[PDB]
C-alpha cells in the first residue's frame, strides 16, 4: 500500500511543487513586454523600461 | 534646497528633445536631464538679439 506513507509523500510533493512554481513564476510577464529583464533593458527606452 | 539655473541656446526643432523621458542628439551629446528631474523647463524664441 504506497498510500501508507501518503502523509509524508504529500508534504514532500507540496514542497517540490512550491519550489517549482516559485521558480516558474520567473517566466511570467505580469503585463510586461518580456519575461527577461535583459531583453527589456535592450529594447525599450528608460522611461518605459523602468 | 538648491535652485540651479542652467542657461543655453538651442534650435527650435530641438526644444522638445530636452526632457526626462526623451532621447535625441541634443539630449545625448549636449544636455541630458535625469529620469527623475524635479523642476520646470522654460524656453522662448529670441530671434532679435541672436
Amino acid at each position: 500500500t504506497p498510500s501508507a506513507l501518503g502523509k509524508l509523500q504529500d508534504v514532500v510533493n507540496h514542497n517540490a511543487q512550491a519550489l517549482n512554481t516559485l521558480v516558474k513564476q520567473l517566466s511570467s510577464k505580469f503585463g510586461a513586454i518580456s519575461s527577461v529583464l535583459n531583453d527589456i533593458l535592450s529594447r525599450l527606452d528608460p522611461p518605459e523600461a523602468e | 534646497t538648491n535652485v540651479y539655473a542652467d542657461s543655453f541656446v538651442i534650435r527650435g526643432n530641438e526644444v522638445s528633445q530636452i526632457a526626462p523621458g526623451q532621447t535625441g542628439n541634443i539630449a545625448d551629446y549636449n544636455y541630458k536631464l535625469p529620469d527623475d528631474f524635479t523642476g520646470c523647463v522654460i524656453a522662448w524664441n529670441s530671434n532679435k538679439l541672436d
